[PDB]
């Protein structure tokens, strides 16, 4: 092997140019798709808001126009996935990981129109789901579209071009290029065998996709938190406790998402008309709470600057938390197109801030700021549920830019992923792909 | 990096006043600030602290609005208002920037301090009298001059010689109080060649009355 | 409130001595800080986290302790170390300060240099007369000043004031001020200021006569 | 293979408790070792300075005690490596890469005393070498030492504990925990086969190792650069040009170090006394240049803040660059224990600033600051020479804390690693392991 | 708000020098490039120069070495501009502007009100204000137009209000005309016949350059 | 430098109608900015990087162009749009502004309201004599004023001054002062002011006699 190694080492990082050029193309198209998806959801965001203004006197009428406007848009998303692209429901990240292990087909001719237009209705109606889901699976499918259009083949051309499209999709969804690459290597690569995902090609596609997102989004950040305080060494133990809380809640939440998928199926048994009429009922549910209590609904990026700055009362923080976990399951486990990734950032910050407020008034000698435990908890449920802690920590840091909190963010992230394992939890994305490949091959 | 506090001086019992501490040389925001006071001849006692965003404001256990601590980061200035002022509030008040090492916070750097005197007397500026040797210049290698700072209130006054050029050889003596007014003396020793061949002037400053007196000491002929 | 009690309130030492002062807490505290305050100066952070030196502090200084007993040590003290030292804690809110350990220097003898000063012309213009007597840089602290008018002896209207120990020379200075009305100043001619100090059996005496 | 997939996924990240606990102990000892190594070299550096003032009378004597004090310290380090640990010369990263592919032994009983005390002499004498080299190889061997002390076994236990020790070693050398983990993930894991390096265990050891160095160094940063300006979209093209320049220089520099290893070897042919007397000549050169022109010598961290702030003239930048390229080759290719990693950060920013200074006055409409291209070039020589671009940019960002430049830093990194590939270069560390594994066979 | 207030502009002699100042409020004055731009009376905007936050780079329009000197002090929150050997071409309204960018092609983000610089050797003189009442045998119509003539002043500006600003409708103040190193302008107010000479109509005239405040009631003639 | 000249230095347009001004370059430029200036107020950033509108700018505004020719338009113009619009470049260094296009409201024609005022008794005692003619509230501004002294037109001693466009009225106005010394003012009796607007062929003359 000594001889085989010597000529592997002297022949390393030599990605074929054909792949790198096509990595540039997929990232460009993923960026344009992600921007267009973002502007669309926002356009529906105020179309629906401007409707709330020709109706703002008749309080019954307005809670009516809120439900219906969001119910229809939701029903438009549930329908478009159940009738033309069943694997475009839910997140789509695990379906894209199945493809990378050659275990799921990527039907780009169907998933690209379905999840794009389906997600527009689901996210534009104000349900608690994230853009990450759509943009990664959309971005992956575009990787296979250009993988077919120019008929490149070879195992890597299939695997890389599909990987860079997925990374470009995560990057463009958060304006986080570093997190996009880390997600592929840490979570979305085939994780029990060697593969040829060319990292240099993933780099190319990520930059082009987020350059396109900065052509249409600069000067405004998704989340602005200011510069928080530093974390003294004698305070780190408090972040280890916070991770421990996240570490045991992580799996419990994982059982809920899975179990609620089952419970939600039995109400509709599976045929398309009962299903989409229940998607309209919770789609109208969240469009109503979207303004009777906005923090309960939506993607949740709105509350995070508010929660970090300690501008929420502790009573409300638990309300928002217990409301938002209810809202989160019933929207994601329903099968609606949209991610769970971003909603769990919101839940992480709300739980962090509550722990921080308690810490601030048991230890005045620590001179604490609740926000630092908001930032540390932001990525903690990602670490406990998804168990991609390195992505979670670099994503949170890319979006909040408080590098001085790297150790507390690292410690509660590892505390979360430590107790999630020792309490019998599983990576959510792997646990649902497993259940998807289990019933297809067991009860076929 | 300097903290210079002001607003000190006299207040009638039961009244109120606000001290200011003008910080400079460092990002004043992103820094916990604090107030410490020192009674005459005693040790230090913490007053309170305030975080950079004024979200957290802590105080030593005192009553209602006895102290209220405020900051305006726009002009990097710290504030402290004392109300219902009693004799226990007569102290030199320090403004201090706070920091830590392992996490147990300390008082990083301190200001010069500003005195407040709770009394019902009135401010009188000082009368400064020059003290030169009587017409008997028994010249040794050195000569000793001084000036007498008499009849001021409240404390303190500062005394320099040639605006600080003469730093070696000067003693300023602690003021002592009689008839509700203070007096002190400052002594300066210079070579016999240096005087009266060149001028020696003592510069007294009484910030409470916003008064400075620069008295030149000339021999007696 | 945690109250910290420090070693001697006042202690004396000769340069070259190893000097230790201690800070004792009513309840357990950790990572104590020390502040040096020289005469006329705001406290300056000296030792922090029990054992760490603020930049610029000479390494002749050191701190230690744990639980309820902490100490600061100067291994061979120097004369410039004369000050009052304060321990402080903030492992428990609210922060608290010790009462202070004032460090005084022992040194060799020094005789006073006494100067006499007649009332200035301008003070006489407003009806007062202050005869001033300076006695500079003597050691030890103890000294008594004696006022003779006419060769008599005054004990009414005298006011004395000592400086604290000088940070360079470790000496003391004092000023004696005899205050009369301009009239009482006028009914007499000779004014004497008598200095008795351990450095000489015969008193040092300086005087002027009004004429 | 769906049968094995479904329950491989259902068992993912199941790190044995024994490995993660012992990962904590490894990181603790790596941190303490790195701290002691750092304080040791610092103590010797000013011992040499304090000597230079009892000799500040005779300028000839003054250049004499500078040369010989560094010569003796250098000769000491060369001796202990050729006499007791031949694989502790140079960087030590390639040897730890061999060990992770089970093709080189980790003789911890020999290299840990040699590399520690040997590096103390080379770095304490002021040679142009980085502490990362020592700390990574020291940390790896410490990983196997407690592997052996407690004789745990399994492939993963050996590979993990050896990986976390190396990651803890890089983290502690730069106060960069994220880069330590990324370095294992991107560059030093076996790159042509699957392994089960447990990432969460690497995480643990990095945390404890980074806690250990901040117990002895808080409040002071290795390099503080301030907050620089942002990068407008219409200026990004300039960073790609800068990367292209690094991409052409990267391999050219890689060939020089390798070729200089050969050229320097023929001077001593292989003999221990001849070798150690030439190491004293290169050690005395740098202790002398250490006082005749400090920018020519030393690790180079001091000059990085100066260069970024534009406080060097273009003339001085060109001098420093060619001087430092000579001094860097002459120390690393000689075989002295010490890294090449940190010196190429210095070379990267100094050329970065030079490119910045020309750009600012060719485009006054861009309102540029030379420092931004200093930050972008900092990790660029790493990207072109080492071709671990994701570590370089996350490490540079960990040390400079100007996230607003991530896109230009990313663009200059990939341009460097693209043109390094297209001009026929190879990753330096892999090229040194290759030549090491080649002569371990050509002797048969 | 974001606010820029320029100051220090007025009357100076040819060949002299001046120092304009721009006080910034309501934003991090550091982190921003600042810039000066002037507008000669009735002409286009022309760029003076720009200064970075740390004063390391300073650019000027193509205009001879030390004529302009732009400087800032980020501590006191203000920007400065010195003009030397000033001539009449430097008579202009001087704007202070905060710089920024979109895609990277920089624009002048926020402006101040400006200060006027007048370069002349003529002397500051106060105005004479004369009331303008309708003729003796005036055609008393529905509306009555009055006015007052502010004659022989230097430099600009003067301000004129009517009854302390109560009658703002029907007011026209005409631009000043310069002749023989002196300025003249007039102000007109139209008022219903039932108000004048029923009530009192006053024109208040202020010329701060000569410390002149004066009121002139308008009374009918003959 | 790069010279940008804007198309219609002056022009007028009725409300609720589409306007369009142009900016053109000596070389080719990239991403042009537009500023709106009303008289008495600071310039305001209006359109930047060719076509993006600043926060607050109504959507009737829009920008376009390429390389060497760019434009601003307002679909349906409003009254508040009356101001001067400056295009500006910074594609190349140094940056340059356009000469500006003033753009005001058009409305129906209006005849001037003429008024003449004799020299005040205050000015006459000083030795000067100014006769003043207010031509107020008319559209268009093209107006010619004629002075006659006892039926004989006079040319020198006259200075006219035009308003800018009234805000509410959107009219104009123009004063004209004929200034003589008190001596020549008294040689004559009639003083006529002839307003030759174009809303009529016969001028509206207003006069006074001193008798
Ligand atoms: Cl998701
Ligand atoms: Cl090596
Ligand atoms: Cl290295």
């Amino acid at each position: 092997r000594r001889r085989q190694l010597i000529r592997q080492l002297l022949e390393r990082d030599k990605t074929p140019l054909a792949i790198l050029f096509m990595a540039a193309v997929v990232g460009t198209l993923v960026g344009l798709a992600a921007v267009a998806f973002d502007k669309g959801v926002a356009w529906l965001q105020n179309q629906r808001m401007g409707a709330l203004v020709h109706t703002a006197d008749n309080y019954p009428l307005l809670l009516t126009v809120a439900f219906l406007a969001s119910a229809v848009l939701a029903m438009f998303g549930y329908f478009l996935v159940r009738k033309y692209a069943p694997e475009a429901g839910g997140s789509g990240i695990p379906e894209i990981e199945g493809a990378l292990e050659d275990q799921r087909p990527v039907r780009w001719w169907r998933v690209l129109p379905v999840k794009f237009f389906g997600g527009l209705g689901t996210l534009g109606g104000g349900m608690v789901l994230g853009r990450e889901g759509p943009t990664v699976q959309i971005g992956g499918n575009i990787g296979r579209m250009v993988l077919d259009i120019f008929r490149l083949k070879g195992d890597e051309a299939r695997h890389t071009l599909l990987a860079t499209g997925a990374a470009a999709g995560l990057a463009a969804a958060f304006n986080a290029p570093a997190a996009g690459i880390l997600f592929i290597i840490e979570e979305m690569r085939p994780q029990f065998r060697y593969t040829l995902i060319s990292i240099k090609a993933v780099f190319i596609g990520v930059i082009m996709s987020t350059i396109m997102y900065r052509i249409f989004n600069c000067e405004v950040a998704l989340i602005d938190v200011g510069k928080l305080s530093d974390a003294p060494l004698n305070t780190l133990w408090l972040y280890l406790i916070l991770g421990i809380i996240f570490g045991i809640f992580g799996p419990i939440f994982n059982k809920w998402v899975l179990g609620m998928q089952d419970l939600l199926h039995r109400v509709h048994g599976g045929n398309i008309t009962k299903w989409v009429l229940m998607g309209g009922a919770i789609g109208g549910l969240c469009g109503l709470l979207g303004f009777v209590a906005p923090a309960t609904s939506g993607g949740g990026f709105n509350l995070i600057p508010i929660a970090t700055a300690g501008n929420f009362s502790m009573g409300m923080l638990v309300f928002i938390f217990v409301a938002r976990v209810i809202t989160t399951l019933l929207c994601f486990s329903s099968g609606a197109p949209g991610g769970i990734f971003a909603p769990m950032l919101a839940l992480g910050t709300v739980l962090g801030t509550a722990f921080g407020m308690v810490a601030v008034e048991l230890f005045p000698q620590y001179h604490l700021e609740a926000g630092t435990f908001a930032i540390a908890g932001m990525g903690a449920l990602l670490a406990a549920s998804i168990r991609a802690p390195l992505t979670g920590i670099i994503l949170v840091l890319e979006m909040t830019d408080n590098y001085q909190l790297i150790l507390p963010m690292i410690i509660t992230g590892l505390g979360a992923t430590l107790l999630a394992q020792f309490t019998g939890g599983k990576p959510l994305y792997s646990a649902i792909l497993a259940r998807t490949l289990a019933k297809q091959e067991a009860e076929q | 990096v300097r903290l210079l506090e002001s607003g000190g001086g006299l207040v009638q019992p039961g009244g109120s006043l606000k001290l200011s501490c003008a910080a400079s040389g460092f990002d004043y925001s992103r820094y916990w600030m604090s107030w410490v006071r020192q009674a005459p001849g005693k040790g230090l006692k913490w007053i309170g602290e305030i975080n950079p965003v004024s979200s957290t404001i802590n105080y030593t256990p005192s009553l209602k609005d006895k102290f209220i601590i405020s900051r305006d980061n726009a002009k990097d200035t710290l504030y402290l208002q004392i109300s219902k002022v009693r004799s226990e509030d007569t102290a030199l008040y320090y403004c201090a920037r706070l920091y830590y090492g392992y996490g147990y916070w300390y008082f990083d750097v301190w200001g010069a301090g500003t005195t407040v005197t709770v009394s019902s007397a009135k401010t009188t500026p000082p009368s400064v009298y020059p003290l030169a040797p009587g017409s008997a210049a028994a010249a040794a290698s050195m000569v000793t001059l001084g000036c007498l700072v008499k009849g001021y209130f409240p404390e303190p006054v500062t005394v320099t010689w040639n605006s600080g050029s003469l730093a070696a050889g000067v003693h300023t003596f602690p003021a002592v109080l009689q008839a509700a007014l203070y007096t002190l003396s400052s002594s300066v020793t210079v070579p016999s060649s240096s005087w009266p061949s060149e001028t020696v002037t003592c510069n007294v400053a009484h910030p409470a009355s916003s008064t400075k007196v620069d008295k030149k000491i000339v021999p007696r002929a | 409130d945690i109250v910290l009690t420090q070693s001697p309130a006042i202690m004396s030492a000769a340069p070259g001595d190893k000097v230790t002062m201690t800070c004792s807490a009513s309840s357990s505290v950790s990572y104590i800080h020390w502040y040096q305050q020289k005469s006329g100066t705001s406290p300056k952070r000296w030792i922090y986290d029990t054992s760490k030196l603020t930049s610029g502090v000479p390494v002749r200084f050191s701190g230690s302790g744990s639980g309820t007993s902490y100490s600061l040590t100067i291994n061979t003290m120097e004369a410039e170390d004369a000050a009052t030292y304060y321990c402080q804690q903030w492992s428990s809110h609210p922060q608290t300060f010790g009462g202070g350990t004032k460090l005084e220097i022992l040194r060799a003898d020094a005789a006073p240099t006494v100067s006499i000063f007649p009332p200035s012309s301008e003070q006489l213009t407003s009806g007062g007369a202050s005869v001033v007597c300076f006695l500079n840089n003597f050691y030890p602290k103890d000294i008594n000043v004696k006022w003779k008018i006419d060769g008599s002896e005054r004990q009414n209207g005298v006011l004395n004031s000592w400086t604290d120990q000088d940070s360079k020379d470790s000496t003391y200075s004092m000023s004696s001020t005899l205050t009369l009305t301009k009239d009482e100043y006028e009914r007499h001619n000779s004014y004497t200021c008598e200095a008795t100090h351990k450095t000489s059996t015969s008193p040092i005496v300086k005087s002027f006569n009004r004429a």
